[PDB]
C-alpha cells in the first residue's frame, strides 16, 4: 500500500497507489478504395441502364 | 426537406389517392382550398414532405393524376378536395385502356407517357431534395397497371438513385371488374419485383373480408373498401409526415424492412376496426395490430416467418406500456419471427392520432406468409393460361404467348423465394 | 407464460426438469438458438454468459454460476483452499493436496516430496478420467503423471467401513444454490459402496465409483441394489453399530463443508446486483474415515442424481429455482449464512 | 498549454457533443453569449481551459469543435439553440441527405463528397493552435454516418495528422433505443477500419445508460434528453484533466500511456457514480468509500459485464468534489479484502488516482441531483469484450444469410469486406481471451 507521485494544486491533486508489483494508408491508397467503390456503382448503374434500353 | 412525389393512376388508383389526400389534409391542418387552420405547429413541421408551399400561404399537394379516360378525374376534380390538386397536374387521354395491361403498356399508355414524365420533372426540379416517389394503383386494370408500371420504369430510367414505393391494390374474384384481372397483375407484379424498393400489397379479399365478416358490412362497396385503404395509407405515412426518429424518411424504411432486394412486397394491418365510442386500451391495440383479421394482404402469417415487423402507435398513450405490449408479442410468439435477424421489430410512437381515435396502430409486416397471395393469383393465372383462354386482348396489342410464360415463370421464382427463406 | 431452452441434450437431471416445466402448461420450450428466452439451461463447456441478460422484458436465468469451475475442478479446487484464507492451508476436512504438472509442460513438486519425506500412500487423480493411481512410491506417482494437470492427495488408509463386507463408501450430496445465492443441502443422499472388502495391502476395493463396481466387481448389488446405500438404512446401521445418528456424527461436518466451500466463493460468481440471475446444482463427494471424521474429495458442476430421487428432487430444482423467478399460476435443507 | 479539437459525427455525435459543450459552459462559467468574467485576459491566454475554447478579441470564448451530419435537421438545433452565440457558421456543416443507416453510404458515397470540406473546417481550426494535441470524436456505431464517415475521416486525420493522438467517445448500439436492424453490421465495419486509427476509445451502450436512467433516475422511457446529460457527465470526468489544473491525463498521450499497454485492447471499461435522481428533495450523501466501492458494480457502468471473469491492464480513479488522499486509499484497502479485482501479470496492480476539488455540475433544471463528491473508474478490462462477442454474434447471424448485405454492395462496398472486418474481430476477441483467461 504505497502512495507515489503526490502533485498538489489549487484545484486538487493527483497520485498513484501501488498494492502488488508486477509478475497506415496513404492519402493515395485511401483515394484509389474510394474511386474503385464509385466506379462499381458506375458499372451497376450502366448495367441498368443497359437493362432499361433493352 | 425531403420531398416525395405522389402519383396516382387509373380509375382504383385516383379513387384511393384522392381518399388519400383527403385525409391526410384534415391530419394537417389544410382545407379544401388548401389554406391552412390548424392549430398545432406538429401539423408543419414535415408538411412539405408532400406539399409544395404557394403564393398566399397556399398549400398543394406535391401529386399527379394520371388516367387514360377522363371519367373519375373529373370526380375526383368535383369531389370533396377537388380544387387543392395542382391543375396542371392533371394529366389524362381519352380512349381509356379497357383493363388491358397491354394497352396501358405498350399502345394507349405509351402515346401519354411522356406528358406524365414531363409533369413529374417540373415537381422534382422544384425539390430541395427529393427522396422519391409513391405510386396508388391497382393490379387488375389496364391504366394503373400496365401505364403504372410503364410510368415506374421510365422513372427509375431518369431518376435511378431515388426510392420507388408503390400502394398496390391486389385483385380478387371475390371483388372483380374482369376475368382478365390476373393476366394483368401477374404481369405487373414482375414489373414490381425489378422496380420498385417497397410495395405495400393492399388485397381487395382482405378489404372485402374485413368489411364482411369484421365490420358487419353485408354489401360492401368500393367506398367502404377505400376507407380501410385511405386509414391503412394514413398510418403507414405517419412516420413521413409527423416528426420521429425511426424509418423517417422512404430509405430509411428500405434498408429496415428489406433484407434481400426482390423481398420487398409489405402486409399493411390497422387497428382498430369497429363497426364505436369505447376507448381502446395498449394491450388491445397491439393484440388486435397482429391478428390475421387485421391484415390487408389475406394472408395467414402463422402460414410463414416474419422478416421484418414496423408498428407504429397514434396518440396520447403510455409507451412504456407500449414497449411492454410489444415485447409480449414477440416473446409470446417467437417462432413467427426468423432468428437470424435479431431484433427485426421496430416500434414508433407519434402523439397525434387520426381523425375521430383516440388511439390506433399501423401494422407493417415483411411476412413470407405473402407467397399465398403470389401463389392464389398465379393459380388463376394458369388455369386460364393453359387453355390460353382470353389471350387474344393482348396478341391484339402486338404481345406473344412467351412473355406471358416468363411472367408465370417470374412469379413462380417469387413465391419460390419466400419459401426459401420460410424454412 | 413462460419461455425456456435446452442446450445440454445429455443431462439426465434437466431432461426430467424441462419434462416437469411443460408439464405445468405454463412454460413453452424454444429452438436452441432463440435469444427470447426466459430459462436457459445451458451447455457444459463454454456457456456464452456475455450473451445473457441484454434482452429488453425478459428476466433471464441460467442454470450455472459463472466461474464455479473453480471449486469443481481438481487443481482448481487444491488451489482455492491453499490460497484462500477462509480456508486456508490448515484446513482440515480436506487431504493434503498438490498440483503436479507434467514434466512435458506454478507447481508443487518440490513440496509435495518435502511432506513426502516427512503411513506414505498418495492418489494420482485429473480430471480428464473416466486413470488413477494408488501408490506408496512417490517415484511411481510422478512417473505416472509424466505418461494434462494432475493433482496428488493423501490416500485415507483408514476408511469407515462397513459391516457386513468390510468394504469403502463415498457419500454423495446435492446442493441447489438459488438466484439470492440460498444454499440448499438435498436431505436425500446416496453412499456408492464398494462390493469389496478393503485390501490394504487392485482398485475395485479402493475406487468406488458406479461405474468401475459394475464392471470390475463381481460382487455388484450383492448387499445393496446397484451398491447405493441411502440415508435411511446408513441411519440404522449407524445406531445399531456405532450407536449415533447420520446427523450427529457425519452430516454436521458435511455441511459445514458445504457452507465453507460455497461462502468462499460468493464474492467471485454471485448474481446478485447481475443484469442475469444464476442457480446450480452441485454434487459434493465425502469420505468418512474410522474415526467418523469427514473429508471433501471433490465437487461435481453437472452431477447426475439416483433413479429413485429423480423425480423428487428435480421438483424441488422446478420450486426453489426456477418457480422462485418465474411463479406459476420442502424436501431441502437451507444452510443459512 | 495544447489544444484539443472535438469532432461531433451524425446524430449521436451531435447532440451528445451539445450536451458535453453546455457542460462545458456550466464547469467553466461561459455564458451562452460567450463571455466569460472570470477570464481576466481578454483576447488570448494559454489556461488550462483553453485547450477546448479559443479566444475572440470581443472577449467570446468559443469552443474548438466540428460539428458534421450528412442531414441538416440534427445541427440546426445547434444553429437555432441556446448556446448558438457560441458557434460560428464555418464549424457546423451539413449535408442534404443521410447514410440512411448504410455505413458504405456515408463511408464511400457520400463521404467522397464531402470529407475535403470537413478536413478544411478542421484545418482552420488547427492553425490556430499553436501546439494541437489531438482529437476527440464523438459517434455511434450504428449510424451509416456516425459509423460510415467517421471511419473515413479518421483514415484521412490519421495522414494530415499523424503526430496528433485521437480519442473516440462511441455509442454501442441497444435494440431498446435503436432505429435500425443493420446496426451490428455498421458497428462491426466501422470498428475494423478505424481501430488502427484510434489509440483510446470509450464505449458508452445505450443498454446501460437507459437503464441507468429508468434504476437510477426514476425516468420510465428515458429520451435522448436524459441519456445525453448523463453521457456529458461521464465525458466531462474524463476531459476534466484536459480543461482543469492537475497532473493526471493532462494531454491526450497520457490516456494511452495510462490505459493502454496493448494499442488493440484501447477500449476501456467507464464506471460512474453516484447517480442520484433530483426529484429527491433530500438524499443521503454518499461517502468516498461508497461511490468508490460502486465502481465495481456491474449496474453502474457504461458497458454491462462482469469484470469479475476478466483480467485488469490498468485503472484510473477520477474524483471530483469534497475528496482527500486519505479517503481515497481507505477506501480501496477495503475493496480489495472484498472483490475480486485481478490483473495481469504483465502490469502493477494499482490505481492512478485524479481528484478535483470542484464538485460535479448538474444542468439546471436536469434530472441529475447535485453531489458532494463523485468519481468515474476508467479500467482497461478484458471483460469489456463481452460486448464484442454479442455484437459478432448478432452479425454472424444476419451475415450467414446475406441479409440486407445488397444495400452495401450497392454502394460500391465489396463484400469480402463484410468478412474481412469480421475477421479482424475474431482476431480482437481471441487478443481479449489471451489477455484475459488462463
Ligand atoms: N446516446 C445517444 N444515442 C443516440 C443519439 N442519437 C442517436 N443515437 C443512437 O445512434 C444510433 C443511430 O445512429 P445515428 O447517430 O442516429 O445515425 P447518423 O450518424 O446520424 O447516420 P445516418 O444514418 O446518416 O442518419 C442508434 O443506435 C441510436 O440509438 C443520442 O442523441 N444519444
Ligand atoms: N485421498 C483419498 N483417499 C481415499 N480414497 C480416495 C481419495 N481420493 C479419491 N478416493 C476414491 O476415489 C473415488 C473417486 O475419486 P474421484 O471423485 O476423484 O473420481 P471422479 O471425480 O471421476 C468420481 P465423480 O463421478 O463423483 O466425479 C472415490 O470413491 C474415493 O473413494
Ligand atoms: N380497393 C379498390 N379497388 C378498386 C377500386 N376501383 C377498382 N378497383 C380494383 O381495381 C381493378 C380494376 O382496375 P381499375 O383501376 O378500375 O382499372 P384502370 O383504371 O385501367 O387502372 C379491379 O381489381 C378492381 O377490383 C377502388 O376504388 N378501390
Ligand atoms: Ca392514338
Ligand atoms: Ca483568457
Ligand atoms: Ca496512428
Ligand atoms: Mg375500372
Ligand atoms: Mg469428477
Ligand atoms: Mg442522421
Amino acid at each position: 500500500m504505497e502512495v507515489i507521485e503526490l502533485n498538489k494544486c489549487t484545484s486538487g491533486q493527483s497520485f498513484e497507489v501501488i498494492l502488488k508489483p508486477p509478475s497506415d494508408p496513404s492519402l493515395e491508397e485511401i483515394q484509389k478504395k474510394l474511386e474503385a467503390a464509385e466506379e462499381r456503382r458506375k458499372y451497376q448503374e450502366a448495367e441498368l441502364l443497359k437493362h432499361l434500353a433493352e | 426537406m425531403r420531398e416525395i412525389v405522389h402519383i396516382q393512376a387509373g380509375q382504383c388508383g385516383n379513387q384511393i389517392g384522392a381518399k388519400f389526400w383527403e385525409v391526410i389534409s384534415d391530419e394537417h391542418g389544410i382545407d379544401p382550398t388548401g389554406s391552412y387552420h390548424g392549430d398545432s405547429d406538429l401539423q408543419l413541421e414535415r408538411i412539405n414532405v408532400y406539399y409544395n408551399e404557394a403564393t398566399g400561404n397556399k398549400y398543394v399537394p406535391r401529386a399527379i393524376l394520371v388516367d387514360l379516360e377522363p371519367g373519375t378525374m373529373d370526380s375526383v376534380r368535383s369531389g370533396p378536395f377537388g380544387q387543392i390538386f395542382r391543375p396542371d397536374n392533371f394529366v389524362f387521354g381519352q380512349s381509356g385502356a379497357g383493363n388491358n395491361w397491354a394497352k396501358g403498356h405498350y399502345t394507349e399508355g405509351a402515346e401519354l407517357v411522356d406528358s406524365v414524365l414531363d409533369v413529374v420533372r417540373k415537381e422534382s426540379e422544384s425539390c430541395d431534395c427529393l427522396q422519391g416517389f409513391q405510386l396508388t394503383h391497382s393490379l387488375g386494370g389496364g391504366t394503373g397497371s400496365g401505364m403504372g408500371t410503364l410510368l415506374i420504369s421510365k422513372i427509375r430510367e431518369e431518376y435511378p438513385d431515388r426510392i420507388m414505393n408503390t400502394f398496390s391494390v391486389m385483385p380478387s374474384p371475390k371483388v372483380s371488374d374482369t376475368v382478365v384481372e390476373p393476366y394483368n397483375a401477374t404481369l405487373s407484379v414482375h414489373q414490381l419485383v425489378e422496380n420498385t424498393d417497397e410495395t405495400y400489397c393492399i388485397d381487395n379479399e382482405a378489404l372485402y373480408d374485413i368489411c364482411f365478416r369484421t365490420l358487419k358490412l353485408t354489401t360492401p362497396t368500393y367506398g367502404d373498401l377505400n376507407h380501410l385503404v385511405s386509414a391503412t395509407m394514413s398510418g403507414v405515412t405517419t412516420c413521413l409526415r409527423f416528426p420521429g426518429q425511426l424509418n423517417a424518411d422512404l430509405r430509411k424504411l428500405a434498408v429496415n424492412m428489406v433484407p434481400f432486394p426482390r423481398l420487398h412486397f409489405f402486409m399493411p394491418g390497422f387497428a382498430p376496426l369497429t363497426s364505436q365510442y369505447r376507448a381502446l386500451t395498449v394491450p388491445e391495440l397491439t393484440q388486435q395490430m397482429f391478428d390475421s383479421k387485421n391484415m390487408m394482404a389475406a394472408c395467414d402469417p402463422r402460414h410463414g416467418r416474419y422478416l421484418t415487423v414496423a408498428a407504429i402507435f397514434r396518440g396520447r398513450m403510455s409507451m412504456k406500456e407500449v414497449d411492454e405490449q410489444m415485447l409480449n408479442v414477440q416473446n409470446k410468439n417467437s417462432s413467427y419471427f426468423v432468428e437470424w435477424i435479431p431484433n427485426n421489430v421496430k416500434t414508433a410512437v407519434c402523439d397525434i392520432p387520426p381523425r375521430g381515435l383516440k388511439m390506433s396502430a399501423t401494422f407493417i409486416g415483411n411476412s413470407t406468409a405473402i407467397q399465398e397471395l403470389f401463389k392464389r393469383i398465379s393459380e388463376q393465372f394458369t388455369a386460364m393460361f393453359r387453355r390460353k383462354a382470353f389471350l387474344h386482348w393482348y396478341t391484339g396489342e402486338g404481345m406473344d404467348e412467351m412473355e406471358f410464360t416468363e411472367a408465370e415463370s417470374n412469379m413462380n421464382d417469387l413465391v419460390s423465394e419466400y419459401q426459401q427463406y420460410q424454412d | 407464460m413462460y419461455t425456456f431452452v435446452v442446450r445440454d441434450e445429455n443431462s439426465s437431471v434437466y431432461a426430467e426438469v424441462s419434462r416437469l416445466l411443460l408439464a405445468t402448461g405454463q412454460w413453452k420450450r424454444l429452438r436452441k438458438d432463440n435469444p427470447r428466452f426466459n430459462l436457459m439451461l445451458g451447455e457444459r463447456n463454454r456457456l456464452p454468459f456475455g450473451r445473457l441478460g441484454h434482452e429488453p422484458g425478459l428476466v433471464q436465468l441460467v442454470n450455472y454460476y459463472r466461474g464455479a469451475d473453480k471449486l469443481c475442478r481438481k487443481a482448481s479446487l487444491v488451489k482455492l483452499i491453499k490460497t484462500s484464507p477462509e480456508l486456508s492451508e490448515s484446513c482440515t476436512w480436506f487431504p493434503e493436496s498438490y498440483v503436479i504438472y507434467p514434466t512435458n509442460l506454478t507447481d508443487e513438486r518440490e513440496v509435495f516430496l518435502a511432506a513426502y519425506n516427512r503411513g506414505n500412500v498418495w492418489i494420482a487423480k485429473s480430471s480428464a478420467g473416466a486413470g488413477i493411481l494408488i501408490s506408496s512410491e512417490a517415484s511411481e506417482l510422478l512417473d505416472f503423471i509424466d505418461e494434462q494437470v494432475h493433482v496428488i492427495q493423501k490416500y485415507l488408509e483408514k476408511p469407515l467401513l462397513l459391516e457386513p463386507g468390510h468394504r469403502k463408501f463415498d457419500i454423495r450430496s446435492w446442493v441447489l444454490v438459488d438466484h439470492l445465492y440460498n444454499i440448499y443441502l438435498y436431505r436425500e443422499g446416496v453412499l456408492r459402496t464398494s462390493s469389496e472388502p478393503y485390501n490394504s495391502a487392485d482398485k475395485t476395493c479402493h475406487l468406488t465409483n458406479h461405474c468401475i463396481q459394475k464392471e470390475y466387481s463381481k460382487n455388484y448389488g450383492r448387499y445393496e441394489e446397484g451398491n447405493e446405500m441411502f440415508f435411511e438404512e446408513f441411519n440404522q446401521y449407524l445406531m445399531d453399530a456405532l450407536n449415533t445418528t447420520l446427523e450427529n456424527s457425519i452430516l454436521l461436518q458435511i455441511k459445514h463443508i458445504i457452507r465453507s466451500c460455497l461462502m468462499c466463493i460468493e464474492p467471485a460468481i454471485s448474481t446478485k446486483h447481475l443484469h442475469y440471475q444464476s442457480f446450480q446444482l452441485f454434487g459434493f463427494d465425502f469420505m468418512v474415515d474410522e474415526e467418523l471424521k469427514v473429508w471433501l474429495i471433490e465437487v461435481n458442476g453437472a452431477p447426475a442424481c439416483a433413479q429413485k430421487l429423480y423425480a423428487e428432487l428435480c421438483q424441488g430444482i422446478v420450486d426453489v429455482a426456477i418457480s422462485s423467478v418465474f411463479p406459476l399460476a420442502s424436501i431441502f435443507i437451507k444452510l443459512h449464512h | 498549454m495544447r489544444e484539443c479539437i472535438s469532432i461531433h459525427v451524425g446524430q449521436a455525435g451531435v447532440q451528445i457533443g451539445n450536451a458535453c459543450w453546455e457542460l462545458y459552459c456550466l464547469e467553466h462559467g461561459i455564458q451562452p453569449d460567450g463571455q466569460m468574467p472570470s477570464d481576466k485576459t481578454i483576447g488570448g491566454g494559454d489556461d488550462s481551459f483553453n485547450t477546448f475554447f479559443s479566444e475572440t478579441g470581443a472577449g467570446k470564448h468559443v469552443p474548438r469543435a466540428v460539428f458534421v451530419d450528412l442531414e441538416p435537421t440534427v445541427i440546426d438545433e445547434v444553429r437555432t439553440g441556446t448556446y448558438r452565440q457560441l458557434f460560428h457558421p464555418e464549424q457546423l456543416i451539413t449535408g442534404k441527405e443521410d447514410a440512411a443507416n448504410n455505413y458504405a453510404r456515408g463511408h464511400y458515397t457520400i463521404g467522397k463528397e464531402i470529407i475535403d470540406l470537413v478536413l478544411d473546417r478542421i484545418r482552420k481550426l488547427a492553425d490556430q493552435c499553436t501546439g494541437l494535441q489531438g482529437f476527440l470524436v464523438f459517434h455511434s456505431f450504428g449510424g451509416g454516418t456516425g459509423s460510415g464517415f467517421t471511419s473515413l475521416l479518421m483514415e484521412r486525420l490519421s495522414v494530415d495528422y499523424g503526430k496528433k493522438s485521437k480519442l473516440e467517445f462511441s455509442i454501442y448500439p441497444a435494440p431498446q433505443v435503436s432505429t435500425a436492424v443493420v446496426e451490428p453490421y455498421n458497428s462491426i465495419l466501422t470498428t475494423h477500419t478505424t481501430l488502427e486509427h484510434s489509440d483510446c476509445a470509450f464505449m458508452v451502450d445505450n443498454e446501460a445508460i437507459y437503464d441507468i436512467c429508468r434504476r437510477n433516475l426514476d425516468i420510465e422511457r428515458p429520451t435522448y434528453t436524459n441519456l445525453n446529460r448523463l453521457i456529458s457527465q461521464i465525458v466531462s470526468s474524463i476531459t476534466a484533466s484536459l480543461r482543469f489544473d492537475g497532473a493526471l491525463n493532462v494531454d491526450l498521450t497520457e490516456f494511452q500511456t495510462n490505459l493502454v499497454p496493448y494499442p488493440r485492447i484501447h477500449f476501456p471499461l467507464a464506471t460512474y457514480a453516484p447517480v442520484i435522481s433530483a426529484e429527491k428533495a433530500y438524499h443521503e450523501q454518499l461517502s468516498v468509500a461508497e461511490i468508490t466501492n460502486a465502481c465495481f458494480e456491474p449496474a453502474n457502468q457504461m458497458v454491462k459485464c462482469d469484470p469479475r471473469h476478466g483480467k485488469y491492464m490498468a485503472c484510473c480513479l477520477l474524483y471530483r468534489g469534497d475528496v482527500v488522499p486519505k479517503d481515497v486509499n481507505a477506501a480501496i484497502a477495503t475493496i480489495k479484502t472484498k472483490r475480486s479485482i485481478q490483473f495481469v501479470d504483465w502490469c502493477p496492480t494499482g490505481f492512478k488516482v485524479g481528484i478535483n476539488y470542484q464538485p460535479p455540475t448538474v444542468v439546471p433544471g436536469g434530472d441529475l441531483a447535485k453531489v458532494q463528491r463523485a468519481v468515474c473508474m476508467l479500467s482497461n478490462t478484458t471483460a469489456i469484450a463481452e460486448a464484442w462477442a454479442r455484437l459478432d454474434h448478432k452479425f454472424d447471424l444476419m451475415y450467414a444469410k446475406r441479409a440486407f448485405v445488397h444495400w452495401y454492395v450497392g454502394e460500391g462496398m465489396e463484400e469480402g469486406e463484410f468478412s474481412e472486418a469480421r475477421e479482424d474481430m475474431a482476431a480482437l476477441e481471441k487478443d481479449y481471451e489471451e489477455v484475459g483467461v488462463d
